[PDB]
């Protein structure tokens, strides 16, 4: 948990600056030690922040990893086996015909980043009143 | 007389162009990678519009990427037979519209990102500024005629509507690569970097070498 992060921060956060489907998908492969539900949490961390100094342009693309991320632990968790195994099917059905897996994906993105920008508020006003 | 429009680049990809085209990066044939990708991309985009509608298939039934070099006019040209773009798809997609992604990439290299990941964000096509100086772009969409996009660098793109020989259908790019780099015109160099990454391409890819 506290040490993974401590160890792959930079991996992680190399991870958050992607958004394509096959080459994220080749960068968990690479990188298999990387699917870990410290690595969902390090990009809203990130995302939260990034939100914060306006950089708003960026946080909307670390989104479109942290879903991913969720996305396949929750998938690889309903099926019952290690995401680590179940981390390329995600993949598999975002080609797949079917755009309601996909629409699925960005509605929960849209709410996400929704909602950071909530949280963001909520820590500067804290401060600011 | 021609028709030919000058229009300008976004804030963003005009900077981001700029940066691409003088910051000296090592890992250069990612270029081809994201050409190649983009390419599959639109025979796969055609393939779904022909499923429910079959008279799109006039147009050409084949559907593979052709990789024609050129060492004697040092131009690197790419064709795919996708349903390609329209005039207003040129227009639009490149150029006009602004991409979250073009933004954001900028940002992700100040964070600490590799250029292998320029496609990433959605900006994987200007990437050939990287080994070319003017790209110039040809494509034959079927609800449209067939156009002809130009830009040098600089910040503007021209577009106008193509004269040359019709193409039925699909994406031809020829990229008017660097004179101090031509290696890319090697057909040892082109096939090495597709048995590198372009070897998930689910369309056949042919080379056609002089």
């Amino acid at each position: 948990h506290k040490t993974f992060v401590e160890k792959y921060e930079k991996q992680i956060k190399h991870f958050g600056m992607l958004r394509r489907w096959d080459d994220s998908q080749k960068y968990l492969s690479d990188n298999v030690h990387l699917v870990c539900e410290e690595t969902a949490n390090y990009l809203v961390i990130w995302c939260i922040d990034l939100e914060v100094e306006e950089k708003c342009a960026l946080m909307e693309q670390v989104a479109h990893q942290t879903i991913v991320m969720q996305f396949i632990l929750e998938l690889a968790k309903s099926l019952k086996v290690d995401p680590r195994a179940c981390f390329r099917q995600f993949f598999t059905k975002i080609k797949t015909a079917d755009r309601q897996y996909m629409e699925g994906f960005n509605d929960e993105l849209e709410a996400f980043k929704e909602r950071v920008r909530g949280r963001a508020k909520l820590r500067i006003e804290k401060a600011m009143k | 007389e021609e028709e030919v429009e000058t229009f300008a680049f976004q804030a963003e990809i005009a900077q981001l162009m700029s940066l691409i085209i003088n910051t000296f990066y090592s890992n250069k044939e990612i270029f081809l990678r994201e050409l190649i990708s983009n390419s599959s991309d639109a025979l796969d985009k055609i393939r779904y519009e022909t499923l429910t509608d079959p008279s799109k298939l006039d147009s050409g039934k084949e559907l593979h990427i052709n990789l024609i070099p050129n060492k004697q006019d040092r131009t690197l040209t790419i064709v795919d037979t996708g349903i390609g773009m329209t005039k207003a798809d040129l227009i639009n997609n490149l150029g006009t519209i602004a991409k979250s992604g073009t933004k954001a990439f900028m940002e992700a290299l100040q964070a600490g990102a590799d250029i292998s990941m320029i496609g990433q964000f959605g900006v994987g096509f200007y990437s050939a500024y990287l080994v070319a100086e003017k790209v110039t772009v040809i494509t034959k969409h079927n609800d449209d005629e067939q156009y002809a996009w130009e830009s040098s660098a600089g910040g503007s793109f021209t577009v106008r509507t193509d004269t040359g020989e019709p193409m039925g259908r699909g994406t031809k790019v020829i990229l008017h690569l660097k004179e101090d780099q031509t290696e890319y015109l090697e057909e040892r160099r082109i096939k090495e970097i597709v048995k590198k990454h372009s070897q998930f391409i689910g369309y056949p890819i042919t080379l056609f070498v002089e």
